[PDB]
């Protein structure tokens, strides 16, 4: 299982690619969603059963879905930004771009130097996951527990409608 | 030499399913001659994600049931109670009904 | 490893802070009421330092992987439970006069204040990064808890944006450094190199994104621009609770990774929180010179205070005093910005609806609220490095820690630092005392009252007198 | 190049096929039956139907998503049938991951009725597919809690050691309330009759399968029953006895056991009316999901217990 | 088979993108999906961190990862969904009201 992971690379940094620099934000998150996938088969090419699994379950079967729900919520399509063409303009793409890909290049040249042992086989499923998610790193999940619960409430004291109505048109303020 | 075919069948069962729904959708292509829906969706589908993510939490805990043992039975109950408040608390505030 | 019962009772704090987390949560659910809200989250955190005191009383070990608790923990622990019950005291009367609910505030302020215990406690690198984002997160709904404010909501977004980045640069550095060693614990992370190969470029980049994502978190140059905007849109108590609690619990996670690791021996990433130190002091001076509102000169000043914390940590495997400096600092600038916090949070209370602009306007103070402006201007002393002041002895703990290293650079920048810091801390200290060109009995705003006047007396007392402090400091020292 | 190792390897692909070909044929028929229990060449006439018929791209959607969406709904819960062995030697997925897949398969189930609702230039029609998506992730998000049931008490994901498990005695008994949270969730997510339609409470919704013509809605058409046989087949191979009988044949017991299953499922179209939107979320929330916890702890403190 | 080197790179290149993403687009959803990303490349370089040593540990990194992704999702929606609703605009060049 090796090119299968390469396949899967390849065409998750062009997924990506094309989420960066799409104009319609619905085709991005499809794009996004494919990409989130072969990361998945990434995962999967690993040993990392647990954790492509984890990416199309709860990545990509939950926080798309929040993406999309969003976008197909509140209707946008890019309205009044997809006409005025920002980043498909130079003076602003050139200069981004070439500061982060010298990031790229010096954080791959920190990359080689380190000794290339292989990755190996023995996939770690998700019985080792548990006997170890509940041994040394119960604080972490109990935790992560309340982390997620200061979330939720977080999301919802800001998010919420106060109006009543299940279709509403926009007004400036909130009437 | 039996999970290689295995790995196989599931890669010729996925492509020639891909492969007849493309093949049905062509043949039958070939024969023939400003507004706002709501902010409780937004809500009730970030409870869904909130409570799936506490529900992998639970995924990862029902593999590993016996090779832990009473603590992490504890620490898995006390997790679940945690849930459960944090369920209990958003059915009393309100937030969870509908009422259209 | 698995957990004792006599293991539960150094988790004492943490338990206890959860289990007032879950009773203010069914207390909402039940009754949804401010006042007994208020009163579950304080005597929580009250129980908490009484059970930080039961902790002081057994001993100090390794809970877990995860966790260590030792008078480290204990310090920062008692820190953040006393800054958390300061930001409950300043909040109620904000939130008195608030038209939507106001217990969410209470419950995600009590899961901060977890998150502060367990970043005090953070032995792991796993429980590093479960920290500073318990940390975080709540804040982004404390920072935009008025969201019906233009500023609240636009510093929410700020704020959230770029913890989430952040936290991005923290994950792939702690990726990086995980994939160069193969232990996540502090103690690891260089144990498997030796004979000057310490110096590997994948650890070294690994760390330096961490640096990054910890510089956002310290308000380091130049990762320091998300600071005036969150303090000035979030809320006086979410201002002083951002600048005091999370702030000292991300600093002493910072300084326990950078104590038990053995890259403390590097001499790039020394060089690179030099250079940090030097820029971030001088930077946050020189930006806070030319300020009226002091929301944002607060920001710039706790640029500055990291600082004096950063110099004061760069000596930290030379000196043997760094943490003792840095705990006696982080005391006397915990009491001054929460005496300050406290004066803005009090004067700009209550809400007054979010259709009013929020502005302080200090001048004038003393000729309508004298106690408030002596409170205030004893902390604008104390953040100058002025003597009869808890801030003038962190600052000479910092100093001698400074050049008994010899960071002659670093001492020379705190120097000038100071010196640029005092003009517009006296500026603002006579301007509080100058004539108002134009122009509170309840319970609870008393509270507040002997809250701000009990850190004045506190920082006098310690400036005149910091021995209990040293004491206290001292008897307090990690397992090494 | 003669190789009986090739000619295994040819053997285990012609089982994956004829166990896809049989399970498009066994919802196509029995999407004839159901109309029955409201002339098996019906659906053959009416497969050429829809091929000679134009397929409508709307002239103010794209291409591209308005034709995934049916291709999302078809093999979406269509692989997510490839997890579910029919016999010891019949099995084309034996994999860890016996459970979490098919979770894979549920939570993109619902890009189908969002990406649809797009599609579909109507308003009406995104609030239609708006409420459909909400139910369904409100049902989905237990749907793994009711599996993790039946997971704790076997131990691992792996569908073969489930039915090795229930051996000595089917989880169906010791864990009802799983069976009973399952069932609801597959209802739910598969949008089957009580659980159907949520337009039913405002004028100003329609539904997604509107603007679908020709081999667009026949993927719906066959995907909602391809996804209830597979759901069948969860459902028998997690709570009741995979492959499992004293006399007749493994296969026969287990065609047997799914022909019954979705008899029962006819006999769910007959009985009960649908409820209310309201009534249904609410269900959902504050019924289903502590309950389904408080299984898993039920079941946690009982295999931690007769552990010896 | 796989050097460790392949996927870290591939991991970072998918976080280079991300951050560009981030810095380049005006768009506060774009910002929000160039956030994801990066969170994204940063959990696959801690999978392949941990499965290139065997242990565990880079998979429930994993865990705690998708669980901030989760949650740092939620709020930012919700922030997005308020600025939608009061400014009615989600450039965010233009809530700059915060001057030096």
């Amino acid at each position: 299982m090796e090119f299968a992971f390469y396949i899967c690379g390849l065409i998750a940094i062009l997924a990506t690619l094309r989420v960066i620099t799409h104009t319609n934000p619905v085709h991005a998150l499809l794009y996004l969603i494919i990409s989130l996938l072969a990361i998945s088969g990434v995962f999967f090419s690993l040993g990392a059963y647990f954790a492509g699994a984890l990416e199309i379950i709860v990545y990509a079967g939950a926080i798309m879905v929040l993406f999309v729900f969003v976008v197909m919520m509140l209707n946008l399509g890019g309205s009044e930004i997809e006409q005025e063409r920002q980043w498909l303009k130079p003076q602003v793409w050139i200069g981004p771009a070439i500061l982060s890909a010298i990031m790229l290049v010096v954080i791959v040249y920190a990359i080689l130097g380190v000794n290339d042992q292989g990755i190996d086989g023995t996939p770690i499923s998700a019985k080792a996951v548990g006997i170890t998610l509940f041994g040394p790193y119960v604080l972490a999940v109990e935790l992560a527990s309340m982390l997620l619960l200061a979330g939720l409430v977080v999301a919802f004291h800001v998010g919420r409608e106060e109006r009543a109505g299940e279709v509403l048109s926009n007004r400036k303020d909130d009437s | 030499t039996e999970v290689i075919a295995h790995h196989w069948a599931f890669a010729i069962f996925l492509i020639v399913a891909i492969g007849l729904c493309c093949l049905m959708l062509v043949g039958g292509w070939f024969l023939g001659g400003r507004l706002r829906l709501s902010a409780k969706f937004y809500l009730v589908a970030m409870f869904f994600v909130i409570f799936d993510v506490e529900a992998l939490y639970l995924f990862a805990w029902s593999t590993s049931i016996r090779e832990s043992g009473w603590v992490g039975f504890v620490e898995a109950a006390i997790f679940i109670f945690v849930l459960l408040a944090g369920l209990v608390y958003l059915v009393r505030i309100g937030a969870l009904d509908w009422t259209p | 490893m698995t957990i004792t019962p006599q293991n539960l009772i150094a988790l004492l704090p943490l338990l206890i802070v959860g289990l007032t987390v879950v009773v203010v949560m069914l207390s909402i659910a039940w009754r949804r009421n401010h006042f007994l809200n208020a009163t579950l989250s304080v005597i929580g955190l009250n129980a908490a330092l009484v059970s930080l005191w039961f902790v002081g009383q057994a001993g100090a070990m390794d809970v877990t992987p995860l966790m260590r608790v030792d008078g480290f923990a204990m310090l920062y622990t008692g820190l953040v439970l006393l800054a958390s019950l300061a930001t409950c005291t300043f909040a109620y009367p904000w939130l008195e006069g608030y038209n939507d609910n106001k217990d969410e505030f209470y419950l995600l302020v009590l899961i901060a204040a977890l998150g502060g215990i367990l970043l005090a406690n953070a032995n792991h690198l796993a429980s590093l990064f479960l920290g500073i984002e318990l940390i975080s997160l709540p804040l982004f709904g404390l920072v935009g808890y008025a969201f019906r404010q233009k500023r609240s909501l636009e510093a929410s977004i700020k704020y959230t944006i770029l913890s989430a980045a952040a936290s991005s640069f923290l994950l792939f550095g702690m990726a990086l450094v995980y994939a160069q060693s193969g232990d996540l614990s502090f103690v690891a992370l260089g144990k498997n190199l030796g004979d000057g190969m310490l110096n590997e470029p994948l650890l070294l980049a690994g760390f330096g994104l961490m640096i990054v994502g910890l510089g956002f978190k310290l308000s380091l140059v130049p990762f320091h621009l998300w600071t005036p905007d969150v303090y000035q849109g979030a809320p006086a108590p979410v201002s002083t609770f951002l600048a005091t609690a999370s702030k000292i619990a991300i600093f002493g996670v910072v300084m326990r990774l950078f104590l038990y690791a053995p890259v403390g021996d590097s001499e790039a990433i020394r060089v690179v929180l030099a250079i940090i130190a030097f820029a971030s002091i001088i930077f946050g001076n020189l930006m806070a010179l030319s300020q009226t509102n002091i929301k944002r000169l607060l920001g710039y000043s706790s640029i500055s205070h990291l600082g004096y914390l950063l110099v004061a940590l760069i000596a930290l495997q030379t000196g043997e005093m760094s943490m003792e400096a840095v705990g006696v600092y982080l005391a006397g600038y915990l009491f001054s910005s929460l005496g300050a916090f406290g004066v803005v949070s009090l004067m700009s209370s209550p809400y007054r609806g979010p259709d009013a602009d929020s502005l302080f306007s200090y001048r004038g103070l003393f000729w309508h609220r004298p106690i408030l402006a002596a409170v205030m201007t004893v902390m604008m002393l104390s953040l100058a490095g002025i003597p009869m002041t808890l801030g003038f002895i962190g600052k000479f703990y910092v100093l001698a820690v400074g050049v008994q290293a010899h960071l002659w650079w670093l001492v020379g920048a705190v120097v000038v630092g100071s010196a640029i810091g005092l003009y517009y801390y006296l500026r603002v200290a006579v301007s509080l005392y100058l004539h108002a060109p134009e122009q509170p009995s309840n319970w609870q705003y008393s509270a507040g009252g002997i809250v701000v006047l009990i850190s004045a007396l506190l920082v006098l007392v310690l400036g005149v007198w910091p021995q209990p402090l040293i004491s206290i400091v001292r008897l307090a020292m990690p397992l090494m | 190049w003669i190789s009986p190792e090739l000619i295994e390897i040819l053997l285990t692909i012609l089982k994956a096929v004829v166990i896809l070909l049989v399970v498009v044929t066994c919802g196509a028929f029995m999407s004839f039956g159901e109309r029955r229990l409201l002339g098996s060449l019906q659906l053959v006439a009416d497969m050429i139907k829809m091929f000679f018929k134009e397929d409508w791209i709307p002239k103010f959607s794209d291409r591209v998503i308005f034709t995934l969406a049916p291709m999302i709904a078809f093999t979406s819960l269509l692989l997510a049938f490839a997890i579910v062995p029919v016999s010891p030697g019949w099995v084309v997925a034996d994999l860890n991951i016996g459970i979490l897949f098919f979770l894979m398969m549920a939570g993109l189930a619902v890009y189908a009725v969002l990406f649809a609702g797009w599609s579909s230039n109507n308003k009406y029609s995104l609030l239609g597919a708006m409420r459909a998506s909400a139910q369904t992730l409100s049902y989905e998000v237990f749907l793994g809690l009711s599996l993790m049931g039946v997971v704790a008490q076997a131990g691992s994901f792996n569908m073969t050691d489930i039915v090795n498990s229930q051996a000595h005695v089917w989880n169906v008994i010791p864990q009802f309330f799983g069976f009973i949270t399952f069932a609801i969730a597959g209802v739910a997510v598969c949008h089957r009759h009580p659980f159907d339609q949520p337009e039913a409470e405002q004028e100003l919704a329609d539904g997604y399968h509107i603007e679908y013509s020709g081999m667009k809605f026949g993927l719906f058409f066959v995907g909602e029953y391809i996804g209830i046989v597979t759901i069948s087949a969860l459902m028998v191979t997690l709570f009741f006895g995979g492959w499992q009988g004293p006399l007749l044949p493994p296969f026969i017991w287990f065609a047997l056991k799914t022909a019954f299953f979705m008899m029962m499922f006819i006999l769910i179209r007959a009985s009960l009316p649908r409820p209310r939107y309201d009534q249904v979320m609410s269900f959902g929330w504050k019924i289903c999901l502590p309950l389904t916890l408080i299984n898993l702890l039920v079941t946690a403190a009982v295999i931690l217990w007769q552990a010896q | 088979m796989i050097p460790l080197q392949h996927g870290l790179i591939l991991a970072a290149i998918l976080f280079v993108l991300g951050l560009t993403g981030l810095v380049i687009r005006r768009n506060l959803l774009f910002m929000l999906i160039g956030l994801e990303i990066m969170i994204n490349a940063s959990a696959l370089a801690f999978v392949v961190a941990g499965s290139y040593w065997g242990q565990t540990d880079g998979q429930v990194m994993y865990i705690l990862a998708i669980s901030l992704a989760a949650a740092e999702a939620s709020i930012g929606l919700a922030l997005l969904l308020q600025l939608h609703r009061r400014r009615q605009n989600l450039n965010i060049d233009s809530v700059s009201e915060m001057r030096g």
